[PDB]
């Protein structure tokens, strides 16, 4: 992941407000979707799943990998990117 | 170690004076001639911001870091002496005198403390900052940003607290300020480290007969007596009472942001940003405004405090005299 400043008034005006709110109110600003002790229980539950790759997904993966190889034809895209993509898909299915 | 209602009466009465900000600033280092903005910035470092801790989302530093940069003979190191003696806890050190281990912590199986750890809650004065190597200076990134020291070596792995304020002194590349280079190239610190200072000062050895006669009369007056009674100004506070004021204000006063101050801070940041100002310029402005509020024994940050914080930042780095496009300074405007 590469992070860059990308200066823009419409973003700066909001980001400054967010930062000043954090210094103005301690706890109140964030309002997260879930409690931390709720989220950890969910993550513990999710890690019990061991999902399996569907037939259509196997057909689809090689097409997407061919697209990456043609984009590649910047770090050069190897077989390892397919293995990594499978790992990410396993994690996504587990999240759900 | 080396309260009464009368003390509180004196403190409250002094805090009501109109010339308070100038009185306090010119009284931290009485025998040093002018350099008022430098003295003001150092005073606000002494007071500090407010410390903040959340239930989640972390903790935010109250401490201010300052860098003094400019020509030789300008009396930078003399100012560091006063700060080193005023502060209750702190250390003075030199660039060629310091190793990475000595500055933080030492394996000896037992762990041992370095300068930034001994200086916790105080001010750490570093002189000849431009002489120490990139290897040694890289240690300061983590301690300045987080105020913690993480260690992972054979048989010991831990994290330590370092609520330490840095006051630094350096001379530019080429050893005298060169007006044919932009300011960032004269200062020559890398951007990840230069971004971590709240205030950066340029001080310049500009020739002027008006200035020179006053300076010469001031320094020669010290030799008219064996042990001088002479002092630069008629009204200054004794060191003991000044210490009492600063200590009490640090303990009892805790300012908060007002909505008006929030609006001005957002406006001012967008003004400096739209044109380079980073996100740290916002947080340092908040911290300076809080330090200004404590110094008046107020419980709230107001519009006046925000505007003083902005003004001092613009004044320190000679921005008004800076060419906005080329980054060089017109020496005629100084
Ligand atoms: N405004 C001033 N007020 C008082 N003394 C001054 C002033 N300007 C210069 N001096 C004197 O000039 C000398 C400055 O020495 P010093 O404090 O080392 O300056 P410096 O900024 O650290 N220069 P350098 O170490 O070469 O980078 C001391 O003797 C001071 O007393
Ligand atoms: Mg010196």
């Amino acid at each position: 992941f590469v992070i860059l400043d990308d200066c823009n008034e419409k973003i700066d005006t909001e980001l400054a407000s967010h930062i000043v709110d954090l210094h103005m109110k301690r706890d109140e600003a964030i309002e997260p979707p879930f409690s931390a002790e709720q989220l950890r229980r969910y993550i513990k539950y999710a890690r019990t799943f061991k999902p399996i790759l569907t037939k259509e997904a196997r057909s689809y993966l090689v097409e997407k990998y061919k697209e990456l190889r043609k984009d590649d034809a910047s770090y050069r895209i190897t077989v390892r990117q397919l293995e990594s993509m499978i790992r990410l898909s396993e994690a996504i299915a587990r999240a759900n | 170690k080396v309260i009464t209602d009368q003390d509180l009466a004196k403190i409250r009465e002094v805090a009501a004076r109109e010339d308070l900000y100038s009185l306090l600033a010119r009284s931290i280092a009485p025998s040093i001639y002018e350099l008022e903005d430098v003295k003001k910035g150092i005073l606000l470092q002494l007071f500090g911001g407010t410390n903040k801790t959340f239930t989640k989302g972390g903790r935010y530093r109250g401490d201010i870091n300052i860098l003094l940069c400019g020509d030789p003979s300008t009396s930078k190191s003399q100012i560091l002496q006063y700060v080193h003696k005023i502060t209750p806890r702190g250390v003075y050190t030199s660039g060629k005198g310091s190793s990475a281990v000595g500055l933080t912590a030492y394996i000896t199986l037992v762990l041992e403390s370095g300068a930034l750890v001994l200086s916790d809650g105080g001010v750490c004065c570093i002189d000849e900052f431009d002489k120490m190597s990139d290897s040694t200076r890289s240690v300061l990134h983590e301690v300045m940003e987080q105020q913690t020291i993480s260690i992972a070596k054979a048989g010991i792995i831990t994290t330590l607290n370092a609520r330490s304020s840095i006051l630094a002194s350096a001379n530019p590349i080429g050893s005298r300020y060169n007006p044919n280079l932009p300011v960032t190239e004269n200062i020559d610190l890398p951007p990840p480290l230069l971004s971590r200072f709240d205030l950066v000062y340029l001080v310049l050895d500009k020739v002027d007969e008006k200035n020179d006669r006053e300076l010469a009369k001031h320094l020669t007056n010290l030799y008219l007596e064996d042990k001088p009674e002479h002092i630069s100004q008629d009204d200054v506070l004794p060191v003991e009472f000044l210490t009492m004021y600063i200590s009490y204000a640090k303990e009892h006063i805790h300012p908060i942001i007002t909505e008006a101050a929030k609006t001005e801070l957002v406006r001012a940041y967008v003004g400096m940003r739209k044109m380079t100002a980073t996100t740290r310029q916002l947080e340092s402005m908040i911290r300076l405004a809080e330090a200004h509020a404590k110094m008046k024994l107020k419980n709230v940050v107001e519009l006046e405090d925000v505007q003083e914080a902005v003004r001092l930042i613009r004044s320190a780095i000679k921005d008004y005299a800076t060419d906005p496009k080329t980054g060089k300074i017109d020496m005629n405007l100084v």
